[PDB]
RNA sequence: GACAAUGGUAGGAGAGCGUUCUAAGGGCGUUGAAGCAUGAUCGUAAGGACAUGUGGAGCGCUUAGAAGUGAGAAUGCCGGUG
RNA sequence: UAACUUGGGAGUCAGAACAUGGGUGAUAAGGUCCGUGUUCGAAAGGGAAACAGCCCAGACCACCAGCUAAGGUCCCAAAAU
RNA sequence: ACCGAUAGUGAACCAGUACCGUGAGGGAAAGGUGAAAAGCACCCCGGAAGGGGAGUGAAAUAGAACCUGAAACCGUGUGCUUACAAGUAGUCAGAGCCCGUUAAUGGGUGAUGGCGUGCCUUUUGUAGAAUGAACCGGCGAGUUACGAUUUGAUGCAAGGUU
């Protein structure tokens, strides 16, 4: 009984009871976010939406609001005299699902 | 006041060399070689992220094309049919449905053949 | 426990001594003295005198029986090279490296 | 890197299939078989491992052509010795060991990689109508397209 | 002729793999207790 | 000022520019290319040809 | 909060990181300084910490001053080792 | 959405191809010399097998999200047997 | 607000010495045990060299070629891995196996797939078969003085300044 929420720039398939990660939600840690854009749902009975199955939130607790591993962004032009290093750490939000369609 | 060159340089190099831990042969010990190798390494990494986007997308596409050929239907037709059906699911999702739930995917497919 | 002995700055260069030790390494001690006595390279008498010493310390400083002893390891390390030269054609003279070997060896019992 | 399936050796299965080349054009039969061998037909296809099923080609002798192939289609090869080039066969490789005309014609559509080399090992071509491999218990496969 | 590139560590050692010497073929002197090469004098 | 807390007047004194100290400084040829960026650097004082 | 702009050689502009010395202030150090080694550590970069090991006696931090202040290439110079 | 004035600091004075109007050459040159436009130089990305100068298009950084441009859609190789 | 052993005198050491030149002349390298010599009595293998115990010592894993002891380079041990494969050596994707951290959407290795011709210099244009570098280390290049000009800062101001 999985289901498909449109949550970051993108779409996500969540089995309910499952740790998931997404782009930062600006919600307090431990508080329960409820994704409103649900696209589809699996299992024994299978609602399949237009955009958005009407109604039907997926609910989750917020777990962490951390930032991911740094990835150094280095580049350069050969011979011609130039190079550029920048660090980067994309922020995230870990949340664990509970009661899809609830 | 004379300033000696001590520490700083060797530390910069040990950092550079440490980055090259994976590398074959002298590329993992000599500073210069490791330095060049690490720079190229970073350029490759950058272009390769921008690439990896593409590679994964094309993979989901081909999986879908497979999953719909299974249902006697063209991928082109399948997706055009969904778009005219108003369904807006992303390909990574469709491949994953096609792997985790054959019935629901077939249901989507019959939904797609309508509006044609 | 598991006794060792060393010969520092042996005049023979390390690549050669290694050719012998590699025969020696790991074998039972008795066998090793044989093989050592029968190989025809300079390192053979040297390594011989070294393994003898090591057995000596092992009997004498650690009370172990010599017979059950085994060559746990043996190896040669670079030691400082004497630097010379030979005169050559048209007045140039080119280097010669007379390098040296530190020869360690270690004999054995059980883990205890 | 998050969420997409990849298939393991733990999680994969290769069926056997047999194919009647009789009545089929060389190129078409070839490309379809290659698609079979590469596994691009299972939706559990994943590039870095062989997801491909096995193919056994039957009545290879009866493969078709067009045009002036059989005569105008030279198959060159070179011996890496000087002047060692040897056209010495046409489409009439079909006449003498067509199992290789087909084998090479399909293998030529698989990738240069060692994986796509190992997928070329899953092909079994036979000029005759009966084949050794019944012990693998192949299902018959009708060419689509 | 001179090398166009220096020999690699790994290369140089791959070349050296046939550079061991033979463990001597060695019979045991009866009763004398020493040891010697095969088909040689017992000294 | 308490002396261990000195502060130079705002807007006075900027850091001197050290040329020839690496590339990201933007000054590693130092300046110019191949002409009379030569060390004599003779513009002749005040003349053309 | 929306909204724009952010490829780049010669080159112009700007803001910074780190080195040694000094002033003042505030500290650390034989219950272990620097240095060296190892690590999955933090910062947008130069770069900064931290723990352990080694070492056995000198160091940081804050603000300001001043510089023999930053190396990968010069068939560069000297030493070592291939 | 620029312009001009005045002042501090510059680098540049070897250019290249493609289209195009021409001179020289042989309606030769990956030729040379001028007018015009673009691109390279100083421009990564996709296309042209590969391929500075051609076609699409200008990379602040992250994503395993969608649409498209040139060019493509039997297999290599994403997409029309 | 000079050097701190490649620095500072050529010379911190018996330096105008070794060494080179017929000569005038040219001209190096080379500092550091420890608080105290307490510098390893004695036993042992060995011709010695050297070494293991026993000892001095806070420390000799401070033992004389002696503080610290980096990198190149040489070795022993091995966890993972490799003998149908065309490799600027990485990057992106990723099973398998082994491990367990400055606890974090961990570390080692890597079957297989996708992408991918080092760096300087010089160039219209260099993977370039144009130049440079064997590797590692140390040293190695816009300074100062005095004028000139302009900007910013400050003190005064029909005055300012020695
Ligand atoms: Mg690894
Ligand atoms: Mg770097
Ligand atoms: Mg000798
Ligand atoms: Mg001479
Ligand atoms: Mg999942
Ligand atoms: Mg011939
Ligand atoms: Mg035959
Ligand atoms: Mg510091
Ligand atoms: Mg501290
Ligand atoms: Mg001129
Ligand atoms: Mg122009
Ligand atoms: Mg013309
Ligand atoms: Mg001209
Ligand atoms: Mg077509
Ligand atoms: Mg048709
Ligand atoms: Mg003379
Ligand atoms: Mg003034
Ligand atoms: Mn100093
Ligand atoms: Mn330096
Ligand atoms: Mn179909
Ligand atoms: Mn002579
Ligand atoms: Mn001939
Ligand atoms: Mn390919
Ligand atoms: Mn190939
Ligand atoms: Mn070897
Ligand atoms: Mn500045
Ligand atoms: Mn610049
Ligand atoms: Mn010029
Ligand atoms: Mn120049
Ligand atoms: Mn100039
Ligand atoms: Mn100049
Ligand atoms: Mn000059
Ligand atoms: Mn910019
Ligand atoms: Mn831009
Ligand atoms: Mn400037
Ligand atoms: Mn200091
Ligand atoms: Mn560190
Ligand atoms: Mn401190
Ligand atoms: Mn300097
Ligand atoms: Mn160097
Ligand atoms: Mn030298
Ligand atoms: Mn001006
Ligand atoms: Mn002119
Ligand atoms: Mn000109
Ligand atoms: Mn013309
Ligand atoms: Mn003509
Ligand atoms: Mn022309
Ligand atoms: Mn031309
Ligand atoms: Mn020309
Ligand atoms: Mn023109
Ligand atoms: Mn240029
Ligand atoms: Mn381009
Ligand atoms: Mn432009
Ligand atoms: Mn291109
Ligand atoms: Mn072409
Ligand atoms: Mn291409
Ligand atoms: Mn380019
Ligand atoms: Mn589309
Ligand atoms: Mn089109
Ligand atoms: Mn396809
Ligand atoms: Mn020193
Ligand atoms: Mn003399
Ligand atoms: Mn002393
Ligand atoms: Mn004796
Ligand atoms: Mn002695
Ligand atoms: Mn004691
Ligand atoms: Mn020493
Ligand atoms: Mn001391
Ligand atoms: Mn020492
Ligand atoms: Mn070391
Ligand atoms: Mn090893
Ligand atoms: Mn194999
Ligand atoms: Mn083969
Ligand atoms: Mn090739
Ligand atoms: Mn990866
Ligand atoms: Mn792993
Ligand atoms: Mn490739
Ligand atoms: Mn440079
Ligand atoms: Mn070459
Ligand atoms: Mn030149
Ligand atoms: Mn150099
Ligand atoms: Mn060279
Ligand atoms: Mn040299
Ligand atoms: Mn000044
Ligand atoms: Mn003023």
């Amino acid at each position: 009984m999985f289901a498909i929420i449109e949550t970051g720039g993108k779409q996500i398939k969540v089995e309910e009871g499952q740790e998931i990660f997404v782009e930062k939600l600006d919600v307090n840690e431990g508080d329960t976010f409820t994704f409103d854009k649900v696209l589809f749902v699996g299992g024994d009975s299978v609602k399949v939406g237009a955009p958005t199955v009407e109604g039907a939130t997926v609910t989750a607790t917020v777990n962490k609001q951390g930032r991911g591993k740094k990835i150094t962004v280095f580049t350069y032009k050969r011979r011609k005299n130039s190079k550029r290093k920048k660090g980067h750490r994309q922020p995230y939000t870990k949340l664990t699902i509970d009661k899809i369609n609830a | 006041p004379r300033v000696k060159g001590g520490t700083v340089t060797r530390a910069r190099r040990k950092k550079t060399i440490k980055l090259a831990k994976g590398y074959f042969g002298s590329k993992h010990t000599l500073y210069k070689v490791a330095k060049q190798q690490v720079m190229k390494s970073g350029q490759y990494a950058f272009r390769d992220r921008r690439q990896r986007k593409r590679d994964f997308r094309k993979l989901w596409i081909t999986r879908i094309n497979a999953a719909a050929r299974q249902h006697e239907m063209s991928y082109s037709r399948l997706m055009n049919g969904l778009k005219k059906a108003g369904i807006d699911i992303n390909r990574k999702m469709l491949s994953e449905i096609a792997i985790s739930d054959e019935k629901a995917f077939a249901q989507l497919v019959t939904k797609a053949k309508d509006a044609l | 426990m598991e006794a060792k002995a060393v010969a520092r700055t042996i005049r023979i260069a390390p690549r050669k001594v290694r050719l012998v030790l590699d025969l020696i390494r790991g074998k039972n001690a008795a066998e090793a003295i044989a093989i050592l006595k029968l190989t025809n390279k300079a390192s053979s008498p040297v390594i011989e005198k070294v393994l003898m010493s090591a057995l000596a310390n092992a009997e004498h400083n650690y009370d172990m029986n010599t017979d059950e002893l085994v060559v746990k390891e043996a190896y040669a390390n670079e030691g400082p090279t004497l630097k010379r030269f030979r005169p050559r054609a048209q007045g140039r003279a080119s280097a010669i490296n007379k390098r040296t070997s530190h020869i360690t060896i270690v004999v054995s019992d059980g883990k205890e | 890197m998050r969420q997409t399936f990849m298939a393991n050796e733990s999680n994969i299965e290769r069926k056997w299939y047999v194919i009647d080349a009789e009545g089929q054009t060389l190129g078409r039969l070839s490309s379809e078989v290659a698609s079979i061998l590469r596994g691009k037909n299972k939706v559990t296809y994943t590039p870095h491992v062989d997801t491909g099923d096995y193919v056994i080609v039957i009545n290879a002798s009866k493969i078709e052509f067009t045009g002036n192939k059989e005569t105008d289609k030279v198959y060159y090869r070179h011996s890496n010795h000087p002047g060692g080039i040897k056209s010495i066969t046409a489409g009439e490789l079909r006449r003498t060991n067509p199992e290789r005309l087909i084998e090479n014609s399909i293998k030529g559509m698989l990738p240069s990689t060692r994986l796509g080399e190992k997928q070329g090992k899953k092909l079994f071509v036979y000029g005759g109508a009966e084949h050794p491999h019944a012990a693998q218990q192949p299902e018959n496969y009708e060419l689509r397209g | 002729a001179v090398p166009k590139r220096r020999t690699s560590k790994t290369r140089k050692n791959k070349r050296r793999t046939h550079f061991k010497i033979s463990v001597p073929g060695m019979t045991e002197c009866p009763n004398c207790g020493r040891e010697y090469k095969l088909s040689h004098r017992v000294c | 000022m308490k002396l261990h807390e000195l502060k130079p007047a705002e807007g006075s004194r900027k850091e001197r520019n050290r040329v020839g100290r690496g590339v990201a400084t933007g000054n590693g040829k130092t300046s110019g290319r191949g002409h009379k960026g030569q060390k004599a650097r003779s513009g002749g004082g005040v003349r053309p040809g």
